[PDB]
């Protein structure tokens, strides 16, 4: 249904670039509460699906972007078991292990604590596809030492700094 | 196997 999409692109493109920029997108998009969007999430998600290095979506870029978002609101209502319209501690432990990582209950908490911008022990939409998403990266970065995949490794000094140094 | 995900377990792994 690219005709619906089309039409939803116009209306996000506010300025009719033929673009979506960063700022546009983000006032498309809505947490569930009223704060705008995890500028950082928005600004990711254009990364993941710019090609052009524009920092923007055009409409076939667009048409991933938006089946990103709603493959993501299904997940996060999937694992929002009790409707708060916000993700809980145990809700988070069932959707990363949903996910197939194996973590630790205290490290759901650092997870938490470094994701939450609500400040109430629950994660909002927006900051859990951040949350997922920095997760994401940091799998990428290990699994590239992780050579017989056992979730082990094993680094020098400088193959570390370089490892850190393409995060921060 | 890897206490991580090695197949597409949320959106998009592959992305
Ligand atoms: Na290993
Ligand atoms: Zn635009
Ligand atoms: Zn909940
Ligand atoms: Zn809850
Ligand atoms: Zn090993």
């Amino acid at each position: 249904d690219q005709s619906f999409l089309w039409n939803v692109f116009q209306r996000v493109d506010k300025d009719r670039s033929g673009v979506i920029s960063d700022t546009e997108l983000q006032q498309a998009l809505s947490n569930g509460t009223w704060t705008p969007f995890n500028p950082v999430t928005v600004r990711s998600i254009i990364s993941m699906f710019d090609r052009e290095n524009k920092a923007g979506v055009n409409f076939s870029e667009f048409t991933g972007v938006w089946k990103y978002i709603t493959d993501w609101q299904n997940v996060f209502r999937t694992y929002d078991r009790d409707n708060s319209g916000m993700i809980d501690k145990n809700e988070l432990k069932q959707a990363l292990s949903g996910f197939g990582y194996r973590l630790s209950d205290q490290f759901h908490d650092i997870l938490i604590r470094k994701f939450d911008r609500q400040g109430r022990g629950q994660i909002a939409f927006d900051d859990f596809i951040q949350g997922c998403i920095v997760l994401q990266r940091l799998t990428d970065i290990f699994r590239r030492y992780d050579t017989d995949q056992d979730g082990w490794i094993q680094v020098s000094y400088e193959q570390y700094l370089s490892m850190v140094f393409s995060i921060v | 196997g890897p206490p991580y995900p090695t197949y597409p377990g949320y959106p998009g792994y592959s992305q």
